[PDB]
């Protein structure tokens, strides 16, 4: 009957998160803000009920609702459009109504839908049916108990705003656009990105990569991340020749993989060194020149331009 | 009240600069918070320019 | 055998739904005329009953059902489509039967339907054959509410009205648009939604406002409002400096944010001040002028042009 | 030399946000000047 | 340090050019596996050619 959603969560910050921290002062103030002091919102000052995050995919918007339900520590339930359809055709909404009957036991809520567009629009068989009626049963949920007395606040997913069924779309409140990242954002994304190895050079360089990379997402900076993190692991299963790092300080002998030429070059096969005892190379600025060049840009450009529309038409989007 | 149209739309496109400015100030400030300081004058720079322009 | 499907107390005066006063005219005419001097249908000026209301989405159709059904003082129940569509496998329609014998037991009542459109149409899977039948139920119910003395209302409500079934149309009565609030209308919510809060200088920003909103919904104004209503909130989000607004006459030292050339301007944090000695900023019409800001034109006219199709096609004749 | 002027300035650009969120321009200008002269002087 | 900017793209470029002759190194070493010695040192001799004109 209860079909079980999680709700203990990691630990994303919002400093994990790179850029706009108006929409960031948007989440804190309809979720935080009011859980601390809720004599803020006596008479007509009411909580927002709908926030729509959308733009294209690989932005952090699943990351977003990682953060907020790090840091808002009240009950966060999140699931995708198509969990909790039906069975027997037509014995839906049953779920539904219990779902919400869930929400509102245990205030302050908050419900996450991923890709809010897989139930939404128009022609027929599920809109004529199945689809129809459950699109019709939370429509009367979500302004059902949303104007008046709330404890739920809902948070939707799509990358597809223009297809979002326009009753939905007035039923439902502030939009918030996803851009790329920009030259600060993916400058802030490669320091997180730096983990525990030796950053060669400044955050200069970093700045040098924000403004070279162009366009990018999230898991495209990820992505470029992991494969110049690679680079010395395939140089170390490249090398025959190794050669000792270890001063006198250090405990026992420690070898990193080096050219044929080289002063103490021992040419044995890295399986034959142990964990402790290789050094791998550090990272230099060309393992992430090489990540660079092996990771086209992943973006078509013609997403954008309905991406565009939809910002000109509705954008930083109250409705 | 001294033209409530034209005058106030001014007004209010005076008003979106000087929050664009203030946008401009907030991600200076992240910056900070990272750092990255050549970013952080290009911002406060951008947004001292506007200051400067109004 | 009750199975209880809502019914409450909303609290909603005729005054709250702002314009629309022909229609509102027309529905004191639908249901307080008829119960106050029922003796004045004799004859073929007749008690009519079924009742669509028609338009676009955010226009108060649900505020007004709310509305009439807190000054009627006639049992209001109200009802998905969607709602108990079935248990088996087998048998449903019984369930219909008792909800119409339970209000003609609590006369005067009336039936809200939202979203009428959800039951429509010709397709497989269940419509064929198995909703087919609820289709018919349904149809000879609302036969025989016309045959007898009635004390049943039947209230439509859809946003797509050229997605309602035929059959139902011409069964059903009586069909009124709700169209987008015109400048008055516009005004008067805004007036209806500042309320306690400080008003600021006379009508003509109200005026103003009303006819920089156009084409905008209910709900698209009451958004806006709780965006400038945030404003303040936001205002006082950023503050380092305050400065003491009542004198000694008061009860105490009363501060308010302000920028740092202000004199007598002590600073700390929103957090440091105690929540009676705060002083949060008036409303000024620059809040507002950003609540615009955050709402760009919310209008498919595409549904406007439907609309007015319907409207001109049906409506007009009997049906 | 360099973490409290860091701060200093963070300070600075706040103070020119209130300013400019109650429409004092000049408060502004000096409060960003006083930051970007900071900022240069580190 | 100063540090460049321009020059990271002629840097990217012979990268470009050190990894073309890595790739003709692999591919010889594929046709000797096989024991194709004129297709290996076709190779060969193209990787080291474009290594004296770097
Ligand atoms: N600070 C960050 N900002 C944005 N994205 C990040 C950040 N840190 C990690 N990511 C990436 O976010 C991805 C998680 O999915 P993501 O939230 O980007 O999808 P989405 O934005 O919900 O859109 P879609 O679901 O359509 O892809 C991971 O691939 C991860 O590498
Ligand atoms: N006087 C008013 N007129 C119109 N809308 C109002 C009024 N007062 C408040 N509202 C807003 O209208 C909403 C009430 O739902 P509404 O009746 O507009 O939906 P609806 O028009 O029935 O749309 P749908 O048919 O898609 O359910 C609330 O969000 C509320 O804030």
């Amino acid at each position: 009957l209860s079909s079980a959603i999680l709700s203990e969560k990691p630990n994303v910050k919002w400093e994990d998160v790179a850029g706009l921290e108006g929409a960031k002062e948007a989440l804190k103030e309809a979720v935080i803000l009011p859980v601390k002091f809720p004599h803020l919102f006596k008479g007509n000052r009411k909580p927002t009920s709908g926030i729509l995050l959308y733009g294209p995919p690989g932005t952090g918007k699943s990351y977003l609702a990682k953060a907020v339900a790090t840091e808002a520590n009240s009950t966060f339930f999140s699931v995708s459009s198509s969990d909790l359809v039906s069975k027997w055709m037509g014995e839906s909404e049953k779920l539904v109504k219990q779902l919400f009957a869930m929400a509102r036991e245990n205030k302050p809520s908050i419900i996450f839908i991923d890709q809010v567009d897989a139930l939404t629009g128009t022609r027929g068989e599920g809109e004529s049916e199945a689809s129809r009626r459950i699109k019709t049963e939370l429509l009367v949920q979500m302004n059902g108990v949303g104007n008046d007395s709330q404890g739920v606040l809902v948070l939707g997913a799509t990358n597809i705003p223009w297809q979002l069924d326009s009753a939905i779309r007035r039923r439902f409140e502030r939009r918030i656009y996803i851009p790329l990242p920009d030259l600060a954002a993916r400058t802030t994304m490669f320091e997180i990105n730096v983990g525990d190895t030796p950053c060669v050079l400044t955050k200069e360089d970093y700045r040098t990569l924000g403004a070279m990379t162009e366009g990018y997402s999230g898991s495209d900076i990820a992505v470029v991340v992991k494969d110049a993190l690679m680079q010395p692991i395939r140089k170390i299963q490249s090398a025959t020749h190794f050669k000792d790092v270890s001063t006198e300080d250090d405990e026992t002998r420690k070898l990193t993989p080096c050219s044929p030429g080289d002063d103490g070059a021992i040419e044995m096969s890295w399986t034959d060194i142990e964990a402790d005892e290789l050094k791998e190379p550090d990272l230099t600025i060309k393992d992430f020149l090489k990540a660079i060049k092996s990771t086209r840009p992943t973006v078509n450009e013609d997403d954008l331009l309905k991406q565009e529309q939809f910002t000109r038409d509705f954008g930083q989007e109250g409705n | 009240k001294s033209y409530t149209k034209d005058e106030l739309t001014k007004i209010m496109d005076r008003a979106s600069k000087i929050e664009q400015i203030q946008k401009l100030a907030k991600y200076a400030i992240s910056a900070l918070n990272y750092e990255d300081l050549p970013t952080a004058k290009d911002e406060l720079t951008k947004a001292l320019d506007l200051l400067n322009s109004i």
